[PDB]
């Protein structure tokens, strides 16, 4: 009883996405699954429905370049949007929303990023961050810089720290990258930030110093 | 607008009552295809209330949803700082052979609960500035309500170059965290001593600094 | 029907 949706997160506009939602644990033909998208900082928007019996069904902005598929084989419904401008980046879930029967199935959401100005994708460059050198309890980060399309990750000594950690959203910064931050509350470890950007496969582990001294 | 949701934004206290509408321009499925969905920013949205007044598993019985025909309230008694989130409405409508969905715009609800912010202040690694580009992060810690920062580069306040990002209200005690960031060229980051950081929350400001030499 | 569009 889950979904997942997956898919290329950076598109450019013109082109298509495709999305994929794999449903685990039951067969995806035994329920109507609804495409749905929240664009940054605005609300939720219906995109489609696709009935259990099979029949799909778009709302009038969507209707003219928006396919709804499935495949019950592979245990799937796939969303396909073509003509797409920068107005379509947005989180897209699959859901069965359940409005009015106990069954309602949320995916974790797949992050689509629309651009021909932001370049190509891009791993991250992460940077420790401690207080200056000039001085047991103390704050340390990780600042997650210029990665290409979203998400990233991160992790601090693999999700076994949890005191006071804080990662923040993501920003679009003015060159099309992504970058966020993140911080923990530390108090003696080899305190390291495990930051992953899945679309390129990318791993990076940073050991932070407890200061930007050069004796560490 | 199937859905017309109100207020678009409320407000209350720990321990006090929220109410939100919604107003349906048809009736819906079976007059009772009717949720109530939480988001907290970042996170997939929570089913809170579904045909109408069903509370779903996980949800507090603070929660409760009523209404009928075109109109539809959600309520939260006693509200917590695990309430502060931003509600939607939805509804689902149709015939034999058409069906679809509407949400409502949505419903922002903050919890109040005021704590002024602590702030750090961290260097450029040694590594950035190779790149020809350096990102100064300054942190204002566990506050609310909102505040705003001002970077200050040897005393000239700074105009461009900034990014901030918040997390959401703590689902324990209602606070802020704020991520702002100032980025300049190598060059310029090399030109220049003193940079400085303030969070003004209201009247009161809080500043934090470092000297680029000491680092 | 639990939803619309069943036909």
């Amino acid at each position: 009883q889950s979904v997942k949706e997956s898919g290329r997160g950076l598109v450019q506009p013109g082109g298509s996405l495709t999305l994929t939602c794999t449903a685990s644990g039951f067969s995806i033909d035994s329920y109507g699954f609804s495409w749905v998208r929240q664009a940054p900082g605005k609300g939720l928007e219906h995109i489609g429905y696709l009935t259990a019996g099979g029949r799909a069904f778009y709302a009038s902005w969507a209707k003219s370049r928006s396919t709804i598929t499935r495949n019950t084989n592979e245990n799937t419904v796939t969303l396909k949007m073509t003509s797409l401008t920068a107005a379509d980046t947005a989180t897209y879930f699959c859901a069965k929303l359940g409005s009015g029967n106990p069954v309602a199935i949320w995916g974790p959401g797949t992050l689509v990023t629309v651009s021909s100005s932001s370049g190509q994708p891009k791993a991250p460059s992460v940077f420790p961050l401690a207080p200056c050198c000039g001085d047991s309890t103390v704050t340390l980060g990780c600042l997650v810089k210029g990665y290409l399309p979203e998400p990233v990750t991160v992790t601090w000594n693999s999700g076994t720290l949890t005191n006071g950690v804080r990662t923040f959203p993501s920003v679009r910064q003015s060159s099309g990258l992504y970058s966020l931050s993140s911080v923990v509350s530390v108090t003696s470890q080899p305190v390291t930030c495990n930051v992953a950007h899945p679309a390129t496969n990318t791993k990076v582990d940073k050991t932070v110093a407890p200061s930007t001294c050069s004796h560490h | 607008q199937v859905l017309t949701q109100t207020p678009s934004f409320t407000s209350a206290a720990v321990g006090g009552t929220v109410t939100i509408n919604c107003q349906s321009s048809q009736s819906v499925w079976r007059n009772k295809n009717l949720a109530w969905y939480q988001q907290k920013p970042g996170q997939p949205p929570k089913r809170l209330i579904y045909a109408i007044a069903t509370l779903d598993s996980g949800v507090p019985s603070r929660f409760s949803g009523s209404g009928s025909g075109t109109q539809f309230t959600l309520t939260i008694s006693d509200v917590q700082c695990d309430d502060a989130a931003t509600y939607y409405c939805v509804g689902h409508y149709g015939s034999e052979n058409d069906a679809y969905y509407a949400f409502g715009g949505g419903t922002e609800v903050v919890v109040k609960d005021p704590v002024a912010p602590t702030v750090l202040i961290f260097p450029p690694a040694a590594d950035q500035v190779a790149t020809g580009t350096v990102t100064i992060v300054c942190v204002a810690n566990k506050y609310f309500p909102d505040v705003t920062v001002t970077w200050e580069v040897d005393g000239t306040t700074q105009t461009t170059g900034i990014e901030n990002s918040k997390t959401p209200q703590n689902s324990a005690d209602c606070t802020y965290n704020l991520s702002s960031t100032l980025t300049l060229t190598s060059t310029q980051y090399n030109s220049h001593k003193e940079y400085t950081c303030k969070v003004t929350q209201g009247t009161t400001s809080v500043v934090q600094s470092f000297n680029r030499g000491d680092c | 029907a639990g939803x619309a569009g069943a036909g």
